[PDB]
RNA sequence: AUUAGCAGUUUCGGGGGCGUAAUGCUCUCAGCUGAUUCUCAAACUCUGAACAUUUUUGGUAAGCAGAACUGGCGAUGUGGGUUGAACCAAAUAUUGGGAUAAGACGUCUAACAUUCACUAAUAGAUACCACAAAAGGUGUUAGUUCAUUAAGACAGCAG
RNA sequence: CGCUAGCAGUGGAUGGUCGAUGCCCAAUCGUUAAAAGAAGUGAUAAUACUUUUAACAAUCCAACUGUUUAAUUAAAACAAAGCAUUGCGAUAAGCUUAAAAGCUUUUGACGCAAUGUGAUUUCUGCCCAGUGCUCUGAAUGUCAAAGUGAAGAGAUUCAACCUAGCACGGGUAAACGGCGGGAGUAACUAUGACUCUCUUAAGGUAGCCAAAUGCCUCGUCAUCUAAUUAGUGACGCGCAUGAAUGGAUCAAUGAGAUUCCCACUGUCCCUAACUACUAUACAGCGAAACCACUGCAAGGGGAACGGGCCUUGCAAAAACAGCGGGGAAAGAAGACCCUGUUGAGCUUGACUCUAGUCUGAUAUU
RNA sequence: GUUUCAGGUGGGGAGUUUGGCUGGGGCGGCACAUUUGUUAAAAGAUAACGCAAGUGUCCAAAGGCAGGCUCAGUGAGAACAGAAAUCUCACGUAGAGUAAAAGGGCAAAAGCCUGCUUGAUUCUGAUUUUCAGUACUAAUCGGAACUGGGAAACCAGGGCCUAUCGAUCCUUUAUGUGCUUAAAUCUUAACCCUAGAGGUGUCAGAAAAGUUACCACAGGGAUAACUGGCUUGUGGCAGCCAAGCGCUCAUAGCGACGCUGCUUUUUGAUCCUUCGAUGUCGGCUCUUCUUAUCAUUGUGAAGCAGAAUUCACAAAGUGUUGGAUUGUUCACCCACUAACAAGGAACGUGAGCUGGGUUUAGACCGUCGUGAGACAGGUUAGUUUUACCCUACUGUUGUCAAUUGUU
RNA sequence: ACCUGCCGCUACCAUCCGUUGGAUAAUGGCUGAACGCCUCUAAGUCAGAAUCCAUUCUAGAAAC
């Protein structure tokens, strides 16, 4: 009986368990959990204090200690530190929540910051200001996430900010030739869906078109022009800050 | 070893591990400098050398001996300048300490932190010094002796224990005292060696020998 | 295993200053060599030592764990250490007297005097043993070295 | 206890005294060793004996009725209608039985037997590599006995021939089950349709979600609250969701699980009063478990938390009614945990066997 | 169909096993038979899950023998020759190599090269090593056959030495054609006899998989889960040092690298105490104590003008809150307050409560498992017994059950 | 059953009541040396805590 003499009890850990699953086999390690993270970021500050133990488990929350057969074959190697070492790189890491936390804050930086590159232009010395961007998004609401990267929530959210109201980024010009039979045609299909600038037929000196797009939306443009006439003579890609030769669109 | 405390390691016991084919997981040496002020400086211009000995038998930490060099190398400055201290501390650490870590416990434990497999893995480089045993050294002019007790006073803090600062009866880094130094100028026999002395003495390694004398004269 | 400068090199390494630049010299710095210097290297060694105490491995340690030599305790007690399995003396048939051991000697509690210092502290009071350290004190005691002093010192006050 | 300006503290100096089961001496008894005999037994006639000498409003779940673990689980468990699969046309299927024999069978697929799921509603994606099943498969590699051929003088040996099952080849997933890993990939896309590649056959479709399924985790956002590790609604590379191992929905239903609001205010801060009844006093009537001994403390050391030991504090007959700090209280040779070459109940692709069954064979013939 | 044998299928059922070491037991490891150096304390013997390493083999040559030679390395030279190929010469006590570990050994060799060879053969007696003065392994020493090598001297029991390995039983080989097979006898077959082989690595040698939270027995504080004890790496607090900050200015306030403590309010380590049973976690209740003092009393510093704050002494005398959420101390918010300081009392406080966790059975999921089942995962429901004994406390009588006057 | 309900108990669901002296710690000074000056200290002394001990209150001894 319990009760009586020692009714028992059950202990809960804190530490970091990095967890990698090699050949269906699950090993993990004893890490702390502000240590684990600050590894990747370049701090070396000795494997030896990252590391709680310098020991492998099947799991490490109970406490099970990892086999040598189990180990050689599915790391090609029994010797055990350089096994923690691959596990504390590759494995999935536990956090903490005020590490998780910080994670979370980057990247909400990083979505305005995207957002920044490319504003709205007046002239070409008008916001590009990553702060207003920021503040918008704090003061609408959306759920920041881990899995989704930066750009792709870029693009998502700035369609809701859209109807707060708030105008945003600008657009650039990529730049193509065409030839003189489809190019053509082409023109006949994408005048009224988008804005086509720069359009000049001619039937010697081929035809040159300039797509409009801000870079994150260039799949679009170039789908119908691949349905229809394939890859032109010529495909001029810019970068996504700047449109070589100053913005001045939006 | 800034991880513990040093109280784990100020009494020297068990026999002493090193650096080698058996000990390879060691970490570096905190010092591995032994180079403080001017090293091109000549052995007949310093005629002062003081001295810091550890008053206990005791291990000294690698880390103790790096606080304590800066200490007579921030000193150096205020005090005097480059063109008085010399020093090659005159104790190293070979010697190791090992750490069976049970750190690992923080809330349960595996059971390997018990005392299987207890035998601890490498963690602190350390020194072994007994009483007489000398821990600073700074060969120097003779315009400078408060001016460099201070610094060793300094350094004494930073040591484990009781420790005793002097000053020698000699040249320093040399065998020979002030009175039979003077010997050397005026009996010819004095050779420079650009901070050491070598001393000319008649000898016989050969079979019949004359360059003995006029070898280094 | 590893610290330092030194010298002798530079058709071998590198960069400067000296005729444009080098390795032609001279430099700091590479390499090699020569003489000296720092720490000597459980698995190095030319040489070579005579439960508790002593030795000693793990271990931060542990009234932890693991060995060696001797001693005990345990299967012997008594006196002594207040008390106490192991420390001290010392071993027990049963007694008498004498003298001791360790330990004591204001009182508890058998046992004292004489003498010199030191301490003035809510102290300080016998191994094992019931903890104390680095570091401070113009506390008092005891010393040691150099300096000054009747060419008049020291502190004081006055110019 | 107390001590202090010599101290009864510390460090000495010169004597001196107390004091062990130790030592000395003496005595007494035993033991030993040696020796002696009329044992103070000088009329006895003893030696198996004596003597001497010496030494020692909301969410979840379940459809609902119902049922269940009599002395701890009434539920979300079980069941169930519905949905699905399987086997079987009688000398069947399933079954019991040593045998004889019998049941389901007063039965005949509109059934009986065996599953699995669990009403409705809407849906049930891919996989046959495995493991099981299934075979009317190619027919042959293996393949026992009897039977057969040879050798040998025979015992015997050696050979061919070869069934079932195994192996091989197909069927099978509302059978057990799974529904990746590494490269790029629908502006890097959120995700992964895709293309390469490996593993084993495939690589999570519809849906669903921090769910009774989310380690991290108190995830991120919104809401509800002055404030919420709670609730609900969103998000979803989901440590480890997912389609009869059933997925999603849900009216009614619920001694089920959770949240909030309203009725609730002694289940309100803060307790109060009142009555019954017991208790409490009497009168009769009378009991057990338990009980080494025993009951005052502080500290010390000691199987390391003493009532006893030690040193201190102290101490006052006999008792009453309450109280629950202590008696490392009591009830129970802890079943938690380990051990013992101790068991059991169950499981399986342990070892060994076996009922029964499938085929082969002789005899029956 | 029956029979009787045969093969298959056959956890439906039966009977059994599921090693040991172990700083609890698992998980991990093998310290289970063995070899090297150190541990190992100048004979020897000596442990730990002590350290750095090795073994389950290989070699007709990597054996045996004679002779002949010298190796590592360096230097200076030389069409082709690349710095570095090959070929000279000097210097080279060994730094090379010797199947493999490390230690030793070693130069007219034990290395390398050549030749010839099969002593890597057989019988026998003694011994060594660990020792249980037993067994085995491996080795040594001679004696007799058979050889081999070299002129011979001599050497050759395989490997330069220390490791490289295995009982009865049974089977099988080799051998003298031995011995029996018990009425004589013959041919077989069979057994012996003698030496080998097959092998047991748990290595002086069981044929062996799980689970049990549906469980049970015998014992264990040799041994885990709570306390307490020692310990204090880890936690918490405190000192000393002063590089620097503090504009300037080391110490108003901080304080580096560095160094010494205390604490037992963290957690480990340990396994002394308890398994003839100390009822485990929290909350409520209630006292007590500690101070490492948050407030207040009184004081002193400040970068203290005032204001507010910060630092410190004495001091524990009095305070030390209301709530959401959480099983929860812990955690985190809202609100008050002079302040909402940290602790201790068997992780104070279960015959004081409650049972929200943790603690059995039933049961849902998810992951894991062929499965029975598992989970320091989540979820849900789950009987908290006894004071009428002693003491302690609270109050209530009564008494020096007369101290030697009543009242 | 309900209303009302004295007496009685009871409520921060009400009312009343909660003192003054010495002794100090820290600390701030005095006079004043050791140490011709100096210095709260040594000899000595002053002021001085929600502190201590009395006064107050409770109980009332194998005490009178």
């Amino acid at each position: 009986m319990s009760i009586f003499t020692p009714t028992n009890q059950i202990r809960l850990t804190n530490v970091a368990v990095v967890r990698m699953k090699r050949a269906g086999k699950r090993f993990e390690i004893a890490c702390y959990k502000n240590k684990v993270v600050g590894w990747r970021s370049g701090v070396e500050k000795d494997l030896d204090e990252v590391l709680q133990t310098h020991s492998v488990f099947v799991n490490v929350s109970k406490g099970q200690v990892a086999k040598k057969e189990d180990l050689i074959s599915a790391f090609g190697t029994d010797d055990q530190t350089e096994i923690c070492k691959q596990i504390l790189t590759k494995g999935e890491v536990q956090v903490s929540d005020k590490e998780r936390h910080t994670q979370l804050e980057q990247m909400f930086r990083d979505i305005a910051t995207i957002v920044a590159d490319k504003c709205v232009n007046p002239e070409t010395k008008r916001p590009y200001t990553v702060i207003l961007i920021e503040r918008a998004m704090k003061d609408i609401h959306y759920s920041v996430k881990t899995n989704k990267s930066t750009k792709q929530q870029a693009l998502e959210v700035i369609k809701q900010l859209k109807e707060k109201m708030k105008i945003e980024r600008a657009h650039m010009r990529l730049r193509f030739i065409l030839p003189v039979n489809e190019g053509k045609k082409l023109k006949e299909k994408l005048k009224p869906l988008i804005k086509v600038i720069e359009s000049e037929d001619y039937g010697q000196q081929l035809e040159i078109v300039c797509l409009i797009d801000p870079g994150c939306f260039r799949e679009i443009d170039e789908l119908i022009k691949k349905e229809t006439k394939g890859k032109g003579s010529l495909e001029v890609l810019n970068l996504k800050d700047v449109e070589e030769g100053d913005e001045k669109f939006e | 070893m800034g991880r513990r405390p040093a109280r784990c390691y100020r009494y020297c016991k068990n026999k002493p591990y090193i650096k080698s084919r058996y000990c390879r997981g060691v970490p570096d040496a905190k010092i591995r400098i032994f180079d403080l002020g001017r090293k091109k400086a000549s052995t007949d211009e310093f005629p002062l050398c003081v001295h810091l000995i550890s008053l206990e038998k005791e291990q000294l930490s690698s880390e103790a001996i790096e606080a304590g060099r800066i200490s007579c190398n921030k000193y150096i400055s205020k005090t005097g300048g480059k063109d008085s201290f010399h020093m090659r501390v005159r104790v190293h650490p070979w010697h190791v300490l090992r750490i069976n870590k049970m750190l690992s416990c923080a809330g349960a434990d595996r059971l390997q932190t018990g005392m299987r497999g207890a035998f601890g893995k490498p963690m602190g480089t350390v020194a072994r010094v007994n009483i007489g045993q000398i821990i600073f050294s700074i060969r120097t002019r003779d315009n400078m002796l408060a001016n460099v007790v201070e610094a060793l006073r300094r350094s004494s803090y930073k040591f484990p224990g009781r420790q005793k600062i002097v000053v020698s009866k000699k040249w320093g880094f040399t065998a020979y005292n002030r009175e039979a130094y003077q010997k050397l100028k005026a009996d010819g026999r004095l050779m420079n060696d650009g901070a050491n002395v070598k001393v000319i003495t008649n000898h016989g390694t050969l079979a019949q020998y004359a360059k003995d004398i006029a070898a280094a004269n």
